[PDB]
């Protein structure tokens, strides 16, 4: 066959043993889920990192410890126009109990009269995504070390039941060490089967969102084909001016590479992005290890990755706990608080 | 031709 006897053996525990970790790590996540901190004024606002449709995220200072974070801010009476009231609350909950190297860490949550807000780690290395305009594209091996991080990733989040529902270079962060941080749960959610919800980013949604299917976790593994075809080469392999062009492309399925990608990615590739769900990878009977042991991932040390010791491509240059030059400048707004409190009854939960 | 900024979420599909 393809391993010989001390590598399939090798293999078989290794699987096993992260059976063992997933199970030690979703009774974690229940004890937090079901048993899970901070006001305004604790903190000096500095500048905003980035903007969205709800709100804003701005660096913070905390007046007491000096420590610097990154604070989300959601006007509550916007939250309700666009119906994104249960994903907030998602959004929060699941936040507070996950625990994972690659995914961003909640220190604070609140709410005044006008606002939510949520606390998290400041990861100052900047978006995946400037660094990936600015080059253009990643070698296939840098690719790879970023998209090994993301399967682990889905791995642990899916084992919990939960659906991420919004990867894209965006939301994905390098911290210090050059690896990734996984941001914005905002559309991700506890689905033990089927979900129905029309959301996502156009270029990332896997064909049976736009196809208004009961869909499941497997749109995940879809949206890792279209990051890993971005970083590879700069672009999403369904490109379009506007998101109704967008969906046919995708509906399609027709996936053209360029010519510098390797055979083996184009064939992980073409198993990631496959329209067929009895056929896409992560959605079989081997489940992750489809992907964990295909060809274009056979240098990956899956444990060493797990455990930061493998080196990473590019490091940010880091010029202080409040340093901001891995980001773009914004507008800014001043954080206006309504003396009367809305939506009350809406985020009673938050 | 297709989006190089930034791209921001749909909350529905019309
Ligand atoms: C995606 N960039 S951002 O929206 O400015 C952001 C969101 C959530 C957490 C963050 C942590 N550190 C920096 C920026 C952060």
């Amino acid at each position: 066959g393809h391993m010989g006897n001390a590598a399939a053996a090798k293999k078989g525990s290794e699987q096993e043993s992260v059976k063992e970790f997933l199970a030690k790590a979703k009774e974690e996540f229940l004890k937090k889920w079901e048993s899970p901190t901070a006001q305004l004024d604790h903190f000096d606002r500095i500048k905003t990192l980035g903007t969205g449709s709800f709100g804003r995220v701005m660096l913070v200072k905390h007046k007491e410890t000096g420590n610097h974070y990154a604070m989300k801010i959601l006007d509550k009476q916007k939250v309700v126009k666009l119906k994104q009231i249960e994903h907030t609350l998602n959004e929060k909950r699941i936040l507070q109990a996950v625990n994972f190297p690659f995914l961003v860490k909640l220190e604070f949550s609140f709410k005044d009269n006008s606002n939510l807000y949520m606390v998290m780690e400041y990861v100052p290395g900047g978006e995946m995504f400037s660094h990936l305009r600015r080059i253009g594209r990643f070698s296939e091996p840098h690719a790879r070390f970023y998209a090994a991080q993301i399967v682990l990733t889905f791995e642990y989040l899916h084992s919990l039941d939960l659906i991420y529902r919004d990867l894209k270079p965006e939301n994905l962060l390098i911290d210090q060490q050059g690896y990734i941080q996984v941001t914005d749960f905002g559309f991700a959610k506890r689905v033990k089967g089927r979900t129905w919800t029309l959301c996502g980013t156009p270029e990332y949604l896997a064909p049976e969102i736009i196809l208004s299917k009961g869909y499941n976790k497997a749109v995940d593994w879809w949206a890792l084909g279209v990051l890993i075809y971005e970083m590879a080469a700069g672009y999403p392999p369904f490109f379009a001016d506007q998101p109704i062009q967008i969906y046919e492309k995708i509906v399609s399925g027709k996936v053209r590479f360029p010519s510098h990608f390797s055979s083996d990615l184009k064939d992980l590739l073409r198993n990631l992005l496959q329209v067929d769900l009895t056929k896409r990878f992560g959605n079989l009977k081997n489940g992750v290890n489809d992907i964990k042991n295909h060809k274009w991932f056979a240098t990956t040390d899956w444990i060493a990755i797990y455990q930061r010791k493998v080196e990473a491509p590019f490091i940010p240059k880091f010029k202080g706990p409040g340093d901001t030059s891995n980001f773009d400048d914004y507008e800014e707004e001043e954080i206006r608080v309504s003396i009367n409190e809305k939506c009350g009854k809406e985020f009673t939960e938050f | 031709a297709g989006r190089t900024g930034r791209r921001q979420a749909i909350h529905d599909i019309l």
